[PDB]
């Protein structure tokens, strides 16, 4: 028998089975609904010091790939589930979840009520936790560990996981024939874009290959000046952990970058980024939007996208400036999801258009960046 | 699951393709596969209570049988499958022949290997740790009682005896990222109860008869769902116990809390166990309900309208042909030969044509 | 491995208990007893070439031939149990049935998938890294070349070009840790070889027959021994090729150099290759050898004593008749019927009684 | 495909499947006959520094379990096999060879000519060697290191595995029956030994035990004077790793001991270190004996046993002082095996009484032991 045990904030127990690493993870609890894409979901350097339930029970139903990694390592804090099925059993299987996990060296924890969690969470809000894994799991400890953790809230987590040095990305998507692409020669690709990279998704870059952007990732840090000195075709502002507020540096540098006439696009952190260097407030979610079945509307057309959503803190769209526009909002829950600059070429997507685990219909975002980009090139 | 019929159908090629020969189905909701896929079984109508064995262990031709039902499957495959993992066949053979996922197939022979210790232990390795993760993965007192030989009643007190019951969880199309008005419910193994009855009104239950099958359409469910309409309409608190997918009555609109469940003596007496109802109608839904009748009113079911022993007084042959005989009424003269010769005599006082009834 | 006569026994009861039915027995030796098994296997004399299939795999009744095979040991159930493998039976199903240890029976089940992935990529995925895959497992050229669908000789040259030989190692009690002045050789696909043939010396070959069978005792081995003695007495550097344990011709004693090998046309062509004899007997050794010698011939073996085609033309029943016609001998009447209805004739006109051969 | 490969000083490479730990390895090669017992030799302390090549070519047929752990640790260096089985198949089998390995993390290789490596190693004489195990191992790399292997010779090794401080062993022998049985208390056992622990051998304590012996494990440098305090029945010095030679503090101390009238009882490395104290000279064998086929005679008795064997080095016997008499002699090369000083109740053998593994042929040597101590206890 390998014990494991899940402790909440609020003295909330959870007895299940280890199936993953030796020890303990403390952080910010959430639940994602997502059926499929446990593993890119795991790499979601977003995830960074929070403990993911998945709600779907049976989760490494299909084991996992390298191609389906999000980041160079899992950067989900622990992962609790109902069930962790006896195989994997998918072509493009390399390793079964454990063994997986394991190797990442991840706190896991199977076989507990997570519908009773997810309903706990929903209705009470997000809550701190602590996994511990071992032979004999102290639940005292555990509660000690998971009442101190200090929170997400103010939280700068975008410069713990930031790129130490710049680089460049040439590299596509991947295709179920040909599989992950070979990266793509510069003379190969017309824009080059600048991107911020505050925990970013391999997908948001492949995509943004897939449209000739050739890249270049830029630490957080980076200055407007330094930036503005590669002449850059574009700006984007990648997705990532933590609340978004805390990162001044960022702020202040696309402040810089919104008195130019340079293209602005952000997606998830970078939204925020975005909103609060135009002047816009950010608030934290009662427990956030995880999952892969989120209604957007597109209020402008009048559509409807069934989306992917990773987030714990929001726009509020009551203190918005009038140079933000709302360009789409949750059919779910009426949160903010979209915004344009009335005065100046920048726009960003509360959800992930790259997706990846999800539906692809929110995709478009992309082209609309690369209009911007096209224009500006034309001047 | 399919609900099949071809002993109906004595000369018919009873080999599954792309025509369909299904009559009917079952639906089942658990919170793995294993519990779902059990639950589904037991509720199937065909005397199942999980993997009931098909053929014997030391029946030295079963191995060639069982290669037959899995290459060219049947509807009794499912069963086929198992006895396979009985008999020393491999996951990877059993794949070689059926070509259903190993995913689906791996989760069986656990079944199968637990079945075993079961077997092995007997009623008293069946401590409340084992018992209890026996029940997560579906299977049915019943089949338990089976393996360790004792009744079913027996596995029942068991439970009873270590507070080992199912909560119920809500259907709700969102993974609980949403709270619900509406009495969707499925049993399950876990810690969080969401059934919450009420204690305000009285309480009606409706037994349904799962997958409708040749003789046990539609006709009876259509009873079922009037039964529901209109007790609600009269103010009761309408309960549903069916599990066929097909069905009005297992539409939510239909009654004030629907219970997907297995309509069995264990499913329904753990419904009724918290919902307390005033009565329940077991004449409604054709053979699955009545059959449970006398069982229900035993284990202490405020079963309503025309009693257990008198239906029983009517389908009993004897019973009733004491009846009719009482009331001075015709019917076909009839006897109840044992042997051959002595259904020739019997013939022969009785006359042709005959009626034989097994 | 034992050796055994039940095909001339049609009335006995062939299968393996307490009392000893067996007439013979072969001995292997392996650096890996995957290598150890299948080498004895070819050695055995049965006609096999290490685990050739018994049953079809098309064969709806093969599991349960398969299953009586392995529950009640016959001979022949070493064979049927790689079979059971590839019908998709578990090593825990097959160790129910056989009681034989799970780590022998994986070793088996091993080589069964290698054999499948053979089959698979045919002669073309013989790439010299994977033969001297299968090499180092103990599979026999013969084998091999079934399942791809080749002559024997074509996994030999196949062999040649990757200079894929064996090497061997020697007999010493003490696991190397002591230097041997013996010859007492085995083959194996590993790394240093251990042979060093003298130049020095005239060479002389003496193949024996492998396990003893009924017809095929100690009456040929004492022979083959006696030339042996004689040979080296006379100061020719002796060298015997056998495998039979029982015997004086596998003593150390009896030769100059030994090579317990099975006396196969693949084994002993590497033995010829590194020794290169001035000569090889194969007229001592009984069938075994003798059913060799046109082969080896063909080889480039250097056959001494009556040549094989000599020997065809005694043992070809057309070739003789010819001869002792031309001798102008005595013969029995004869005839080479291909029906029934001929035999009949050709019957009448030989005259009965009669001796009818296949 | 997981690669490993083996290099010796001389430039012999074998070429190899890795089935233990990544990584490197370095020490000295040496062969192993038995065809058992590959777990109770890995976990022997006088391994240490030793790179094993067992001459069996299936290891690890029986898997393994605690109970035949000669120490907490496995000390040799690395493991060099032919084969290693599919599974393992005992009842008594509680982890996978290949699993174990990787939990101790050592480096270990199969699929190579162990028998090619015997024969090198028994011409031309022992030799330091290095194992590689990972994507692609370099020759060159491992050649440096094995050159660069400072040598057992002049190297002490029992300082380095010997116990921080000091402790009491009261346990007693396996049964197949009963298993390893609880420690015995105290006041049940009849004898006090003090045991100088120089690696140790659980078998050996476990043996001592068996005989009525409480006993006292002593840090390897532990001073005579210290020892005499506790007024042991007897002393005892187990076996151990590298050098005897070296070992300055043992044989001063042991002389000392000399003095006194309390028997003294050594093996193998302990068996040395009698016999420098006593005035004679030890030697570093060729290639040493180790196996458990050894054929010793009991040249008083005129008796023979097999016996276990594990030392490369060996005590002269042309150097032997007069108080020194010749007890036991190999029978393989003529090797000096036992001795008994001809004026005190003190006596050695260089093979392993205690076996584990191996034949029981040579247990009774404790009964003399004992023999000496109830004399002592007599006075
Ligand atoms: N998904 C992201 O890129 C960031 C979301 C942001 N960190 C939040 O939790 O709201
Ligand atoms: N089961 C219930 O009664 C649930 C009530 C509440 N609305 C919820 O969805 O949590
Ligand atoms: N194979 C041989 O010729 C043996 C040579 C030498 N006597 C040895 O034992 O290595
Ligand atoms: N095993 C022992 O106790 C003695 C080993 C010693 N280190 C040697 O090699 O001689
Ligand atoms: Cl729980
Ligand atoms: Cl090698
Ligand atoms: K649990
Ligand atoms: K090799």
């Amino acid at each position: 028998i390998k014990s494991a045990l899940l402790v909440l904030e609020d003295g909330t127990q959870f007895h299940g089975r280890a199936i993953g690493a030796t020890g303990s993870a403390v952080g910010e609890v959430v639940f994602n609904t997502s059926m499929t894409g446990y593993q890119e979901i795991l790499t979601d350097p977003s995830y960074s010091r929070q403990i993911v339930t998945l709600t779907y029970p049976h989760i490494g139903n299909v084991g996992t790939n390298d191609a389906d990694e999000e980041s160079s390592q899992v950067h989900a804090q622990g992962l609790v589930i109902r069930d962790l099925p006896l195989i994997a059993s998918n072509f493009r299987n390399t390793e079964d979840l454990s063994s997986y996990l394991k190797r990442h060296n991840i706190v896991a924890i199977a076989d507990i009520d997570t519908r009773k969690l997810t309903r706990l969470l929903r209705e009470k809000g997000a809550q701190n936790g602590c996994i511990i894994a071992g032979d004999n799991p102290d639940a005292a400890l555990a509660l000690e560990k998971a009442r101190a953790f200090p929170g997400l809230n103010g939280m700068d987590l975008a410069k713990e996981v930031t790129t130490a040095e710049a680089y460049s990305w040439t590299q596509g998507s991947w295709t179920l024939t040909g599989g992950l692409p070979e990266a793509k020669k510069e003379d190969e690709l017309p824009f080059h874009v600048v991107a911020y990279d505050f925990g970013a998704k391999r997908n948001i870059l492949r995509m943004l290959v897939d449209r000739g952007c050739r890249l270049t990732i830029v630490p957080a840090q980076t200055s407007a000046e330094d930036v503005l000195k590669m002449n850059p075709d574009g700006i984007f502002l990648s997705n990532g952990p933590g609340d978004p507020a805390p990162c001044d540096y960022a702020i202040t540098a696309i402040q810089k970058f919104l008195e130019t006439d340079i293209p602005v696009f952000g997606i998830s952190l970078g939204h925020q980024l975005l909103a609060l260097a135009s002047g816009a407030k950010t608030v934290k979610m009662k427990f956030g939007h995880h999952g892969g079945n989120h209604p957007v509307k597109d209020v402008e057309k009048n559509v409807v996208m069934i989306t992917a959503q990773n987030h714990g803190f929001a726009v509020d769209e009551a203190t918005l400036p009038a140079n933000l526009r709302v360009t789409h909002k949750s059919l779910f829950d009426g949160t903010l999801q979209g915004i344009h600059r009335t005065d100046k070429p920048a726009f960003s997507f509360q959800g992930h258009p790259e997706a990846s685990p999800g539906p692809h219909d929110a995709a478009p975002l992309f082209d609309h960046f690369i209009e911007l980009i096209e224009q500006y090139r034309k001047t | 699951i399919p609900r099949f019929n071809f002993e109906k159908f004595a000369g018919a090629n009873d080999r599954l393709t792309t025509q369909m020969k299904s009559v009917g189905e079952v639906m089942a909701i658990g919170r793995t596969q294993q519990e779902s896929l059990q639950k589904a079984l037991r509720g199937l109508e065909v005397g199942a209570t999980g993997f009931d064995p098909k053929v014997s262990l030391d029946d030295p031709e079963a191995l060639t049988k069982i290669r037959r039902e899995l290459k060219d499957a049947g509807a009794d495959r499912i069963w086929y499958i198992a006895d396979a993992f009985r008999a020393g066949l491999s996951v990877d053979g059993v794949f070689n022949l059926t070509n259903i996922d190993r995913w689906f197939l791996v989760q069986i022979e656990e079944l199968v290997r637990l079945e075993e210790k079961v077997a092995e232990v007997g009623i008293t390795g069946l401590n409340a740790d084992f018992l209890r993760q026996l029940k997560r993965k579906g299977f049915a007192d019943a089949r338990l009682a089976k393996l360790a030989g004792v009744r079913e009643a027996e596995i029942r007190k068991l439970r009873d005896q270590y507070d080992l019951h199912p909560v119920y969880k809500r259907v709700d199309t969102c993974a609980a990222e949403f709270a619900t008005d509406t009495a969707y419910m499925y049993s399950t193994y876990e810690e969080e109860c969401e059934a919450n009855p009420s204690t305000d009104r009285e309480k009606i239950m409706v037994l349904g008869g799962g997958p409708n099958r040749i003789g046990q359409g539609i006709e009876f469910d259509y009873c079922c769902v009037h039964a529901s309409l209109a007790l609600r309409e009269d103010g009761y608190e309408t309960i549903m116990v069916n599990c066929n997918p097909e069905t009005v009555s297992t539409d939510y609109d239909t009654s004030d809390r629907l219970y997907f469940e297995p309509v069995t003596l264990e499913d329904v007496l753990e419904i009724v166990r918290i919902e307390k109802p005033k009565g329940v109608i077991v004449q409604y839904g054709g053979q699955t309900p009545l059959k449970l009748a006398r069982a229900l009113e035993a284990a202490g079911v405020p079963v309503i309208g025309t009693s257990p022993d008198a239906i029983d007084r009517a389908e009993d042959r004897e019973r009733f042909q004491h009846a009719v005989e009482r009331l001075k009424l015709k019917q076909p003269a009839n006897a109840t030969v044992t042997a051959i010769e002595m259904a020739v005599e019997k013939a022969k006082e009785i006359g042709y044509p005959l009626v034989v009834r097994p």
